[PDB]
DNA sequence: GGGCAGTCGCCGTGTACCTCTCCTAGAGCAGCATGCG
RNA sequence: UUCAAAGCGGAGAGGUA
DNA sequence: CGCATGCTGCTCTACCTCTCCATGACGGCGACTGCCC
């Protein structure tokens, strides 16, 4: 039930490139071609009629308004003006329409010529240096060696070689009919059109069947490329460009600085250079200029289009105002600061804030303290809804004015808005999944976030300057899922190893160690008998025994002493068969060949406090 | 303390530029001649007739202008044949001038030029080892400016030469092309058979073929020519305009190779090349007097300051100017010319402006307090135009070399990517005229230190054969050295010798550290990392309302404050006749009057106050050199950055946990730790093609309830309290659409309030310069007083940072056996794991000093006099305080540093005594009022339609990809999808979500975000045919291409979410 | 591993039992190693360069 | 032909937040202050 | 009946965790 | 008493070439290149 299922990529034919642009109008002509390098008008902030910002091609600048101003109103739908032929519709369509530029001479795509694998060189059975020399007008190439002895197909000639061959072909004495053709331009279109993929593949297979040596991998690569082109039903000559497309004008906008100066993009300069060189070359071709200048113009146009596609890949980098390079089309997508890693795999979001963190004791784990100045901003729509429904206000404008005026009712509404609504807290270097956690907020006074001390090692937090970010979930699914999968009170163990992660760490372990240790001095009240642990705690609370004294208590349960003597000691067989075995830390008294009658433990009031606290927490 | 002027690198460099830096560049370019040789221009660059500045320092500061002068050079134009000489004076440019403190004022901002540590010119030898081959040696010859030369020895015994980055070629070609016969190069070399091997292997060359081959290898593809090779060599190495060794380059070449060439000649010659080849041969053959070089040694490194960099910029501008002059001079056949109409000063003006405003060596001044300002001018950088790059600097450049001793501080650096790349000059170091750092020593004769014989300054290479003793050795009568074994340094190693064999002794024990690190008492009891932290954090403190001196200072405070130029001392030795908040006057003994004016509540680069107050009263006897008035961060004479407060070391009920700080409420209502911050706002009235802009109070769509405090001219009044969203200046623009004006008056940003203290304004037709197209400028200054509060950062001098978490009423704090509640409680868990033992010494000595009213001073490394000097002094002081006061609870012998403390909530004493004292704490510039931000909905980006970023423009928080991974590991699917689409860039789902939340319904399903469509358009524009397809249901039907860029729902889609009504 | 020693005084060199031997190889064509191993003495006296 | 050492060029090198400054050359055209008889 | 006037890109330098 | 000339602000467009702007990073991997059989 989704809109689409997969994404497919392929080579672009000139028909497709012209079809992306070239829309139609209710008349006898099409509009989608860019012909002049003007961007905007200097006197009035308006775009020209045939340029990089035109309105007949790319759409109107202001929605439901024409260039001449004759038309207006949303009544006019799908009707084009007459004085200037600008369709009347929304201006957002400006970031869709493309347009195109028609080249007076073919140029080669630099991705398919200058690559780590070069596909033109592989297809043509030629080294990269020879192809690069034929392009850029450094040498010639023979297209038909007919009726000659020292000339072969796809052989690189030179200026002097071509002149000396011309000295013989132009004599027309004999034995030179069927004039051979040599061409110092690209002529890559002719060489790639002459390909006959099916029989080339058959011949390559027939050769690869017999003999291998150690260097048949070249023929394997050629066969792979040929089979790819056969299967895709593409044409190799599409690697040489004849038209190019133009990006919509909102993706290369004009921005105005503070002092009235313009900061134009780097794509506009490259497009301007391409258009200017193309127009000049077409003009020269019209007048039938000498060929040695037309070739210079063609080489310059090749270099311009190459610099537009990718800057500094083959030749020299094109520098702009300063000596810094311009940003081409490939720099938009390729880097770490390119589109992929900066805008698609991570973005900026709404309903978010950031502040410093302080320590909050007396908080429970799963609770956090949020300042009152951030909550009124992150929770605005819920406050507005509650103000409209209960405490009937009227409209949204009155609710916003009430919030702005800082009425006392605002905080009463907010306190009941935020209860039961979880919030997600995050710290900067998120190294594992416990760097984002969900809490329940409590409104505090101040400008710092309060964090429970028991979650610091998970976040790797510390209260000497650290900062945290806050996000809120909006829908029911996000809320239920944050409560049920991410709440900070259900993150006991770690995913790397099953060891516990929420334990008293720094100042609580010191307190437990002091409370439960032993002290040879300060032992007032040692050797006193108590019934149950609560009596001992009550006797210590009102000062009558020390925190480190040794006392006997009555405790029927399981004990675990350190430095214990597992062998019974001081067995006194008393009367009536009753036996009272006295250990180092226990005084069990057992009946005759029967069960246990009583037990006593020699311990310390601090240990009684510790164990009573644990037992009370578990049983309640 | 023999300390001379601390900021003297900048002053010496600028004085050198003025004296002989501009003359040398102006006179190296003067005779400009055209090709016919008929006209000549001479620049008599010796007068310069500098014109006095039109604006004072204060006028430039308050007007937001530039402090500069004008340069005029006399020129003469000479016509050959027909005698015709014209004389005149031409305008060359505007030179910004250096103020009395070593800084520049550019566009109303204080700027400083940083010093740069680079590699010195000369010849450097190195030995490289192959994977399987022998050792092969190479030499590199590097000039101040020009082409580099490289010699290399092969595995077979062959010598090869490389020029710049051309191909390698045998040395015989180069030596014969230079014009040397076989006999002289045979005699000069010491081992001629080693070179004879190369001669035999590569074939003898004559001059003609030598130049032929040299031309062929340097510039391939052209027909060889003898004159071509001659011109190429002359332009490459022997041209003063294209090659320059420098004075230092000639000095280093002569020093290493042992030559005798004159100091005036600054281009390469034949003897240098012959000597370099001979040295390479000897190093290969292990002659005995040859050695490879270390490039990190401070004897191979140089310092460049403002003079040299300005000289280079002037040279470039002058080259451009000469090009313009030569182009313009020949365009006219008839003379009809004057030297004034020939020169155009635009390129030179542009070059100077670019150097002083947009370079990466001119930096915005650090001005939080006088200490930061002082240490910003003594900083050394290894990066810049002519140094290193961040990706190329590695482990070897960021280390400590044994040659930094006494020249670069080993403590003060940044932490992070800049650690080891920026350093600080030590206390006693100074730079000589070649560019090398020196340091002073005293002479030792027969074991006796001669403290009366003018200490000598020595560079890193000089003090390698001597045995140098440290500055902590103890003498008996400022004479003979006591002891039997003495530590010394010999050839970058630490040894011990008898004290009849040392040569020099360092001046002071603090000669090794900088000025910021010299202000930490009891430093030798601290770790080095925490010392770095404390020294760095001492420069982020904020000047307080009433400053106060430390009780346990170190002795360098009065010298660190005299360089900022804010303390006034009387030169008179007389009487004081008039004292006022803004003026002081002192009369001598019949020696006229001296009057001083004081700055009042000014503003620094970082929005801090710059007040100045008097100390004296009327009719006071005053001596020479006595302090008369002092600045905003100094008590009488000396620096005062913090306050002395009562401290106890113990844990509270969890409020001390992991560096948090618990303070008392006395620090709030006693106005301790409160400061003044001043901000500046600006508005501009410009003109537009539609029309001009007018500043007036007739603003549309506003009521009289919002125009109370405007002065019937549209500008607020001095002394008004402004809260958030209040109009300051009222402006209207002439929009095109009755009333045709629109309101965009400037208002205070959200979160700002205070008093209006200044409304200075400037306009045309009054003598004020304005940027083009503007009519008037209005500047408003707003001040406020800030108190300490929960979330602020506090610090000490020993590296202990913290954030305040609670402010207790004074009846809850623990109190002493006399009833005095404490001021701060600190956790003792943070001391033993980080090894700041000096803070306890400081606390105990401050306690004794408070009880005695003494104000002790202790200098670092104080244990050369005894075995445990600090402990004994502290114990003796505490015992003396106990005997003088009469209270026995002050000091106890069982627990020296600990006394009894009670609980303010219950009244019961704690089980064991705790440590209390007086601590000197500072308040840093990181305040929580500037770190809190929140957003619900605001502006969006233009291309991607994602929320903007930034606190100042209602920006959103970034959800990077690490957080995406964390949400994927949880199993979260709906939180992630809500974050990615509805809250970022789903242009239609944002409004639907907001309206659903307000109305109380369910949030609808999202669509495709805009960034994916942007990426598809960008990929299509690269001639790639990419599309999205929907699969066919039946068998032979074709898959259908889906059109993403076409909304099917003809419903409202605004650019930003809006509330329905 | 290797370690180079340096003289603590200046003067002339006297051998006691060290017999040098030029041991050539692929790298050290001029490396003359010791063969027996004895005592090396440095007689005192200032040295002029 | 086979098999290389040797060499040249392109790819890659932590996250989140805060403060400050500055941002295209050349040529063409029209209107106001200044020294002289 | 209509909204609507406050948002902008790049480069360099420094800092906090 | 009046007449002739340099300076400043606005506008309008167009781009290619060098003496090459550097020659202190380090590893991996693939594509030429001269040399010895
Ligand atoms: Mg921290
Ligand atoms: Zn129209």
């Amino acid at each position: 039930e989704q809109r689409f299922d997969y994404v497919k990529i392929a080579l672009a034919s000139p028909e497709r490139i012209r079809q992306w642009g070239e829309r139609t109008l209710p008349n006898g002509q099409v509009v989608g071609e860019v012909t002049k390098p003007e961007t905007i008008n200097y006197r009035t902030l308006k775009p020209e009629m045939d340029g990089l910002f035109c309105e007949k091609i790319f759409g109107p600048a202001k929605d439901w308004e024409c260039h001449c101003g004759k038309y207006k109103r949303v009544r006019h739908r799908g009707i084009v003006c007459e004085r200037c032929g600008v369709e009347v519709t929304e201006s957002r369509v400006r970031r869709h329409r493309m347009g195109f530029i028609k080249l007076a001479a073919p140029v080669a795509h630099v991705w398919y010529l200058k690559g780590i694998p070069s596909y033109i060189a592989i297809l043509l059975d030629m080294p990269l240096r020879d192809v690069e020399q034929i392009v850029y007008f450094n040498s010639y190439v023979v297209l038909n060696p007919g009726n000659h002895s020292e000339l072969q197909y796809k052989q690189l000639l030179n200026e002097d070689q071509w002149m000396e061959i011309e000295d013989q072909i132009y004599a027309e004495e004999s034995d030179l009919e069927g004039i051979e053709v040599g061409i110092g331009a690209e002529a890559l279109q002719q060489l790639l059109q002459d390909l006959n993929l099916n029989e080339e593949s058959e011949k390559l297979r027939q050769e690869i069947a017999e003999s291998k040596g150690q260097k048949r991998a070249k023929l394997i690569k050629r066969l792979r490329v040929i089979d790819n082109f056969i299967g895709t039903e593409s044409r190799p000559e599409w690697m040489v460009l004849n038209v190019i497309p133009v990006i919509p004008p909102d993706l290369r906008p004009m921005v105005q600085l503070d002092g009235g100066r313009f900061a134009t993009s780097d794509l506009n300069d490259l497009y301007r250079r391409v258009i200017n060189r193309n127009n000049r070359l077409a003009r020269l071709q019209e007048i039938l200029a000498p060929e040695i200048i037309v070739r210079n113009e063609k080489r310059m146009l090749q270099e311009a289009v190459d610099a537009l596609i990718d800057n500094g890949r083959r030749g020299r980098t094109v520098v702009g105002a300063n000596n810094r390079p311009l940003k081409s089309l490939s720099d938009i997508i390729e880097g770490k600061q390119g589109r992929f890693r900066q805008n698609l795999l991570g973005k900026r979001v709404d309903y978010s804030g950031r502040s410093v963190i302080v320590v909050g004791p007396n908080l429970k784990i799963h609770q956090c303290g949020l300042p009152r100045e951030m909550a009124i901003e992150l929770f605005q729509p819920f406050v507005i809804h509650r103000l409209i429904k209960n405490h009937s206000i009227n409209n949204i404008k009155q609710a916003k004015k009430l919030i702005q005026k800082n009425d006392p009712l605002i905080w009463d509404v907010l306190e009941e808005v935020i209860e039961g609504h979880p919030v997600m807290l995050n710290r900067a270097p998120t190294l594992h999944r416990l760097g984002i956690q969900a809490f329940e907020p409590i409104l505090v006074e101040g400008r710092a976030i309060q964090l429970h001390p028991l979650v610091c090692p998970a976040f790797n937090a510390d209260f000497d300057g650290d900062q945290m970010a806050v996000h809120v979930p909006l829908s029911i699914e996000a809320q239920a899922e944050a409560r049920m999968l991410m709440l900070a009170s259900g993150n006991i163990l770690s995913p790397a190893t099953g060891q516990p992660i929420v334990t008293p760490s720094q100042d609580m372990v010191l307190g437990c160690y002091y409370l439960t240790a032993e002290n040879p001095g300060a032992q007032k009240g040692a050797g006193r008998y108590f019934a149950n642990l609560e009596d001992a705690i009550r006797a210590f609370e009102q000062g009558s025994v020390d925190l480190h004294a040794w006392v006997w208590v009555r405790f029927d349960g399981e004990v675990e002493s350190e430095g214990e003597s597992d062998e019974p000691e001081s067995v006194v067989a008393a009367d009536d068969g009753t036996v009272t075995k006295t250990y180092r830390f226990r005084r069990i008294r057992e009946t005759e060949d029967g069960q246990r009658l009583s037990q006593y433990v020699k311990t310390t009031p601090g240990r009684i406090l510790f164990n009573n606290t644990v037992q009370t927490a578990l049983i309640h | 303390f023999h300390l001379p002027d601390l900021v003297a690198i900048q002053r010496n460099s600028f004085r050198w530029f003025l004296e002989e830096g501009l003359i040398e560049e102006l006179e190296s370019f003067s005779p400009i001649t055209d090709y016919t040789g008929k006209l000549e221009l001479h620049f008599l660059g010796k007068q310069y007739k500098l014109k006095r500045p039109k604006y004072d320092v204060d006028e430039a500061k308050r007007r937001d202008g530039t402090y500069s002068v004008q340069m005029y050079v006399p020129t003469r134009l000479i016509n050959k044949e027909t005698g015709e000489i014209k004389e005149q004076e031409v305008f060359i440019g505007d030179l910004p001038l250096m103020t009395d403190r070593g800084t520049f004022i550019i566009n109303g901002a204080e700027r400083v030029i940083v010093n740069q540590i680079v590699r010195s010119p000369g010849v450097y030898y190195k030995s490289e080892r192959d994977k399987n081959g022998r050792l092969t040696h190479n030499a590199s010859l590097i000039p101040n400016r020009g082409a580099w030369l490289k010699f290399e020895t092969d595995k077979n015994g062959l010598v090869w030469v490389r020029i710049d980055k051309t191909r390698k070629l045998s040395a015989q070609v180069l030596l014969k092309a230079l014009g040397l016969s076989d006999n002289e190069i045979y005699d000069k070399l010491r081992h001629p058979e080693y070179y004879q091997k190369t001669i035999d292997k590569e074939g003898q060359f004559s001059e003609d073929e030598a130049l032929m081959e040299l031309y062929r290898k340097l510039r391939p593809g052209e027909p060889p020519t003898v004159s071509g090779g001659q011109q190429l060599l002359e332009s490459r190495f022997f041209d003063p305009k294209r090659y320059d060794l420098g004075r230092v380059g000639r000095y280093k070449l002569n020093k290493k190779l042992g030559l005798n060439v004159a100091d005036t000649v600054r281009t390469l010659t034949s003897e240098d090349i012959l000597a370099a080849i001979d040295y390479l041969i000897n190093l290969e053959l292990d002659l005995g007097g040859c050695e490879v070089d270390d490039i990190d040694h401070l004897g191979n490194r140089r310092v460049r300051s403002v003079g040299e960099l300005l000289q280079n910029q002037v040279r470039v501008g002058l080259n451009r100017l000469e090009r313009i002059i030569r182009e313009r001079m020949t365009v006219s056949d008839s003379d009809s010319l004057s030297p004034a109409s020939l020169v155009n000063p635009k390129p030179l003006v542009a070059a100077i402006k670019e150097f002083f405003g947009s370079s990466q060596l001119s930096q915005f001044m650090d001005q939080t307090n006088p200490l930061a300002e002082l240490t910003h001018k003594r900083r050394l950088s290894a990066l810049g135009p002519g140094g290193l790059t961040r990706e190329r600097a590695g482990f070897a450049v960021r280390d400590i070399h044994p040659s930094h001793y006494g020249r670069i501080c080993p403590i003060e650096t940044p932490e992070g990517p800049n650690a080891g790349l920026i350093g600080s000059l030590a206390t006693h170091a100074r730079v000589n005229d070649y560019g090398f750092i020196e340091t002073p020593f005293w002479r030792v004769e027969e074991g006796r230190v001669r403290k009366d014989l003018a200490p000598v300054y020595m560079t890193a290479d000089q003090e390698d054969d001597l045995r140098v003793a440290p500055g902590d050795v103890a003498t008996d009568d400022a004479g003979y050295i006591l002891g039997t074994t003495i530590p010394v340094r010999y050839r970058q190693d630490f040894t011990t010798t008898t004290p009849e064999r040392v040569d020099y002794v360092a001046l002071s024990p603090v000669q090794i550290i900088s000025v910021a690190t010299s202000l930490i008492p009891f430093l030798e009891h601290d770790d080095a990392n925490r010392a770095l932290m404390g020294s760095n954090m001492q420069r982020q403190a904020v000047p307080l309302l009433r400053p106060e001196r430390p009780l346990v200072g170190t002795g360098l405070e009065p010298q660190a404050a005299r360089d900022s130029g804010m303390v006034i001392t009387s030169p008179v030795d007389g009487t004081i006749s008039y004292v006022d908040a803004t003026h002081i006057e002192v009369t001598a003994d019949t020696g006229e009057k001296y009057g001083y004016a004081l700055q009042k509540y000014q503003r620094s680069n970082q929005d801090t106050c710059l007040n100045q107050r008097p100390i004296v009263f009327e009719g006071d006897r005053v001596q020479r050199g006595q302090v008369i008035a002092d600045g905003s961060a100094t008590e009488k004479g000396e620096l005062a950055l913090g306050q002395n407060i009562l401290v106890a070391y113990m844990p509270w009920e969890g409020y001390n946990y992991e560096d948090a700080i618990l303070i008392s409420e006395r620090l709030v209502y006693d106005d301790v730790y409160t400061s003044i911050h001043i901000e500046k706002f600006e508005i501009e009235a410009r003109q537009t093609k539609l029309g001009p802009e007018e500043i007036t109070r007739e603003i549309p769509n506003v009521g009289e309830d919002a125009l109370r405090q405007l002065d019937e001219n549209g500008i607020i009044r001095v002394g008004a309290w402004v809260e958030s969203g209040d109009i300051l200046v009222g402006k209207v623009t002439p929009k095109g659409e009755a009333r045709d004006v629109r309101d965009n008056s400037l208002r205070v940003p959200n979160g700002e309030k205070g008093r209006v203290v200044d409304v200075r304004l400037f306009t045309r037709e009054q003598g004020d310069e304005l940027p083009p197209g503007a009519n008037m400028v209005v500047r408003v200054y707003v001040a406020q007083k800030r108190k300490i509060q929960v979330g602020d950062k506090m610090a000490g001098r020993h590296g202990n940072k913290g954030i305040i978490s609670r402010i207790l009423p004074c009846e809850d704090m623990p109190y002493l056996p006399d009833g005095t509640p404490l001021d701060i409680v600190l956790n003792p868990l943070g001391v033993p794991s980080r090894m700041n033992v000096g803070q306890v010494f400081e606390c105990m000595l401050g306690w004794a000093g408070q009880l005695l009213d003494a104000r002790f001073k202790v200098t670092p490394f104080d244990e050369m006099y005894g075995a445990e000097a600090s402990r004994l002094t502290v114990n003796a002081k505490l015992s003396e305080a106990r005997e003088q006061t009469g209270q026995p609870w002050v000091f106890s012998d069982d627990e020296p540093g600990k006394i009894q403390v009670y609980d303010g909530r219950t009244g019961e004493p704690f089980d064991r005594p705790v440590t209390v004292g007086r601590a000197y704490m500072l308040k840093l510039v990181h305040l929580v009022d500037d770190k809190i931000h929140a957003r619900s909905t605001g502006p969006y980006s233009l291309v991607t339609q994602q929320p903007l970023g930034g606190k100042a423009q209602q920006g959103g928080q970034r959800f990077g990809e690490m957080e995406v991974w964390a949400l994927e590991a949880y199993g979260a699917a709906y939180i992630l999808q809500e974050l990615l689409t509805v809250k970022s860039d789903d242009m239609q789902g944002r409004n639907e979500a907001l309206n659903a939340i307000v109305k109380g319904k369910a949030i609808p399903r999202p669509g495709t975000p805009e960034s994916f469509k942007v990426l598809m358009r960008e990929l299509q524009s690269l001639c790639l045919d990419i599309a999205v397809y929907k699969a066919s249901t039946e068998d032979y039907e074709e898959d259908k291409e889906v059109d993403l860029m076409a909304d099917v729902n003809q419903r409202r889609t605004p650019s930003r979410p809006t509330y329905e009504s | 591993a290797t370690k180079d020693v340096a003289t603590d005084l200046a003067g002339e060199i006297r051998f006691q039992d060290i017999v040098p031997e030029e041991k050539t190889d692929r790298q050290g064509n001029t490396t003359r190693i010791a063969q027996r191993g004895g005592l090396l003495w440095v007689l005192a006296g200032d040295v002029y360069n």
